[PDB]
């Protein structure tokens, strides 16, 4: 039970924004409490190397399952921080995760007084407001590359639910049908 | 090395009390080989 | 080291800016005082950082040196 | 990333479940001083390393959360870990007595609007010098623990019992081999 | 840090697993009360854990995914759209915060 | 705690004054903001003392009653 409790902790990290801050919090937390619940199983389970435990297929499976987890956030996170100034929007990411997938979901793709203090005025405002232009449009492709890690977000904690159901019938079903099946 | 850490990172309080938890692991590792008596106190005790 | 070394329309128009430079003026000053704090902070943390270098090298170094020479006898009978 | 990607605790975690796998091990082995276990090995090879990484990341965030007000950033030291290191790795005066604080103020916000401009470009630069550092710290440190975990491996792995019971006897002491008079 | 004290809370409710561990009978009739009342302390952990990611993302939801002088009114009135669509999007950001 | 009166001349003015009142609104909420955070900050300084105490006092309370028991025994 324990192990499936972590099992379905481990695919919560993909709903957790990376804006909130805890994302590495979670998936690192999930991975020290399953560490520390070896020391219970290495305590109960008997130690003989005969053959492998079915439970100790479903702790490995749990094992790497957080491994994953952890991997892919970290792919998630370092998606989310990309910049105009540090990378270049491939024309793929593009195509795939903003208009194949999204399309799909409900959200957005998303007199003459010519003076020095006077003329420095007047080409100042013009600065100013070249300068929040520029902003604006850095802003919007930063804008682009986090909604792209929204949208690998929702397919992977999909994709990370129906994993730990599968993994769960698949170490288990085959001796419980055995059983019932009597 | 946390005095090295800038206060704008946010993860001082982190690493130092994650120390401390290791240091609370490894005198729990100790725990089970250390003799039980109490005329004096060993030395890796006192390091620890 | 410290780098830094230390017509009715046109009348809103102008109390509006007027009042802008004021704004900035007083974040600037906010800004300094924050400096200071964080400067101050930043000279308790390198001095805090040196002292404890210190303590760690002496304790560790009277600790592991008092185990080292710790020696048995030559002789069983003293 | 060194805003979101809270780096000093995953590698400190890293570090406490290798503490807690000493643990486990610690009461399965006798305490003998003839060598060190492989898996103790290769447990204190990690931890010798992890504690490197989180120097690192230390650095790493020194290097990122630098500011004008607090730092100067070189022009060597700028020029080596932005442009080398990123390409190795990889009438007319009541108007103007009106007009002269509306002026004067468009001027301030013009200046202020300039250095925070400075100050921002200041530490994107501080930014790009901690992500190449970190690029080359991803280049060095993983081939090595990769290098090591094999290398240590490797003696487990081909560690196997003689062909023989006794160096020197080529008998092989089996039911089939045996010895008429 | 909502994320951080649940999970750490279940950190510590893993290690008294590790401490009951140790004293509970192994026979299969019955569940223990204290192993059955640290199943359910758990299992509310988990709950709590998935409400706070669930508000979390209900909140941080950004509403994007729910001669001179004519050259110069230009420029001031490209600055207060701006400036306007900036309070728009803070207003936006509350509303979700509120809910 | 004299005039254009062109739609974009006054779009412009109109422009400024919403900065300056943003700006004024922006500023009084930030003052209650730092007064509620004022308040948080005196009691954190009150409560810092008290768990102080409560923690000398504490500790001494559980031991001291047997402390110096033993040394009056003596
Ligand atoms: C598993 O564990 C067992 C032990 O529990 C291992 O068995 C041991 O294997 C080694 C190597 O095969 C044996 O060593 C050899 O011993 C023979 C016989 O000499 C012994 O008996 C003599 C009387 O019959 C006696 O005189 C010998 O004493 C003299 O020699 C020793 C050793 O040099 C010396 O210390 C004394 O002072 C004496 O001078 C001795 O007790 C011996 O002939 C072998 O000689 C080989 O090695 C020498 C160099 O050391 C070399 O010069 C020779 O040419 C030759 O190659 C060798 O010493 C040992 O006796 C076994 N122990 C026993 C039987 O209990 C086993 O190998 C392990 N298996 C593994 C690890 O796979
Ligand atoms: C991981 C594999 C670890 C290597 C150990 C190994 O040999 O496999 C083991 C773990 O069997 C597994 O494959 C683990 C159970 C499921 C994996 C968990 C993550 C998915 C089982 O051994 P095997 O070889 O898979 O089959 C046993 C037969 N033989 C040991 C006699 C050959
Ligand atoms: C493993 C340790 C590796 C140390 C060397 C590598 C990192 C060096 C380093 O950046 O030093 C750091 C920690 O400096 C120390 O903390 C030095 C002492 C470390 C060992 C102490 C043993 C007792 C910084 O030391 P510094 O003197 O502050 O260096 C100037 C840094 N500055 C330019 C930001 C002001
Ligand atoms: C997935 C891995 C295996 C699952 C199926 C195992 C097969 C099996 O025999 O099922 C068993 C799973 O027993 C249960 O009833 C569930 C576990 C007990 C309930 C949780 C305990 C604490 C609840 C606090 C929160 C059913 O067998 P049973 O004997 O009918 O169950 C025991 C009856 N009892 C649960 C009333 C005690
Ligand atoms: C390990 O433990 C041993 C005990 O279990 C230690 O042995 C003791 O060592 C001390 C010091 O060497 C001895 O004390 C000495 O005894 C001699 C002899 O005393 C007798 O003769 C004199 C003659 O004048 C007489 O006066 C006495 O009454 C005795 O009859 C003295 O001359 C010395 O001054 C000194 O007192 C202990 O006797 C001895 N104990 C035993 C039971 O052997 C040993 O030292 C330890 N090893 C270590 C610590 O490395």
């Amino acid at each position: 039970i324990p192990c499936l409790l972590f099992s379905f902790l481990t695919g919560l990290v993909f709903y957790l924004p990376t804006d909130s801050g805890e994302k590495m919090t979670l998936s690192i937390s999930v991975l020290l409490s399953l560490t520390v619940f070896l020391l219970v199983i290495v305590e109960l389970i008997p130690s003989t190397s005969s053959a492998v435990p079915l439970i100790g297929k479903y702790m490995l499976f749990t094992m790497v399952f957080v491994i994953a987890s952890i991997i892919i956030t970290v792919i998630v996170i370092n998606t989310h921080h990309r910049s105009p100034s540090t990378h270049v929007m491939p024309e793929w990411v593009r195509k795939v995760f903003i208009d194949t997938i999204p399309n799909i979901m409900f959200f957005s793709t998303m007199p003459l007084i010519k003076h020095p203090e006077v003329k420095s005025a007047i080409e100042g405002i013009k600065y100013i407001a070249e300068t929040m232009k520029s902003d604006q449009e850095s802003n919007n492709a930063a804008e682009e590359w986090k909604y792209v890690a929204m949208v690998m977000d929702h397919i992977l904690l999909a994709v990370f639910m129906l994993v730990c159901i599968i993994g769960t019938l698949a170490v288990f079903a085959g001796r419980l049908i055995e059983l019932n099946q009597q | 090395f946390v005095f090295y850490l800038p206060p704008d990172a946010g993860e001082k309080m982190g690493l130092s009390i994650f120390a401390l938890l290791t240091l609370t692991v490894f005198l729990l590792l100790l725990a089970d080989k250390v003799p039980e008596t109490s005329l004096s106190v060993p030395i890796i005790i006192k390091y620890l | 080291k410290r780098p830094k070394p230390e017509p009715p329309e046109l009348r809103e128009v102008v109390s509006s800016i007027s009042y802008i430079a004021r704004q900035l003026q007083e974040q600037e000053d906010h800004d300094v005082l924050k400096e200071d704090w964080q400067f101050v902070a930043m000279v308790v943390d390198r001095l805090f950082l040196w002292t404890f270098i210190i303590f760690t090298s002496v304790g560790t170094l009277v600790i592991f040196l008092d185990a080292t020479y710790h020696l048995p006898p030559a002789d069983p009978f003293p | 990333p060194a805003d979101c990607g809270e780096k000093t605790s995953m590698a400190i975690s890293v570090l406490l479940a290798q503490s807690v796998f000493l643990l486990l091990i610690s009461k399965r082995l006798p305490a003998t001083s003839m060598a060190i276990p492989l898996i103790g090995k290769f447990l204190l090879f990690g931890m010798v390393l992890v504690t490197m990484v989180v120097v690192i990341c230390v650095i790493v965030l020194n290097i990122h959360f630098r500011t004008p007000s607090t730092h100067v950033l070189s022009e060597p030291v700028k020029k080596l870990f932005l442009e080398t290191l990123p390409e190795i790795l990889h009438a007319q005066q009541e108007l103007f007595s009106e007009l002269k604080p509306a002026v004067d103020g468009a001027n301030f916000i013009v200046n202020h609007m300039k250095d925070q401009n400075n100050y921002n470009e200041e530490k994107d630069c501080w930014n790009r010098v901690a992500r190449t550092v970190d690029r080359l710290c991803l280049f060095v440190v993983t081939p090595i623990m990769v290098v090591g975990t094999a290398w240590i491996f490797l003696q487990g792995a081909y560690n196997q019992p003689p062909p023989q019971p006794f160096p020197g006897d080529p008998f092989s002491y089996l039911e089939k081999d045996k010895r008429f008079i | 840090q909502k994320c951080t004290v649940a999970i750490n809370v279940l950190l510590a409710q893993t290690v008294f697993l590790f401490l009951v561990a140790k004293k509970v009978p192994e026979t299969s009739q019955a569940v223990p009360l204290i192993s059955k009342y640290l199943t359910f302390l758990l299992v509310v952990t988990i709950l709590i854990v998935v409400n706070a990611v669930v508000v979390l993302n209900v909140s941080l939801r950004s509403p994007h995914t729910h001669p001179a002088i004519q050259a110069c009114v230009e420029a001031c009135n490209l600055i207060a759209r701006a400036r306007h669509q900036q309070t728009h999007f803070d207003s936006g950001n509350k509303e979700w915060f509120l809910v | 705690m004299p005039l254009i009166k062109h739609p974009e001349v006054k779009s412009a003015i109109e422009g400024i004054k919403y900065i300056a009142e943003t700006m004024k609104s922006d500023q009084e909420s930030n003052n209650a903001a730092e007064e509620w955070k004022y308040v948080a900050m005196v009691m954190d300084h009150i409560l810092l003392a008290v768990f102080m105490l409560v923690c000398i006092i504490g500790t001494l309370a559980v031991f001291a009653g047997r402390l110096i028991e033993l040394n009056q025994q003596g």
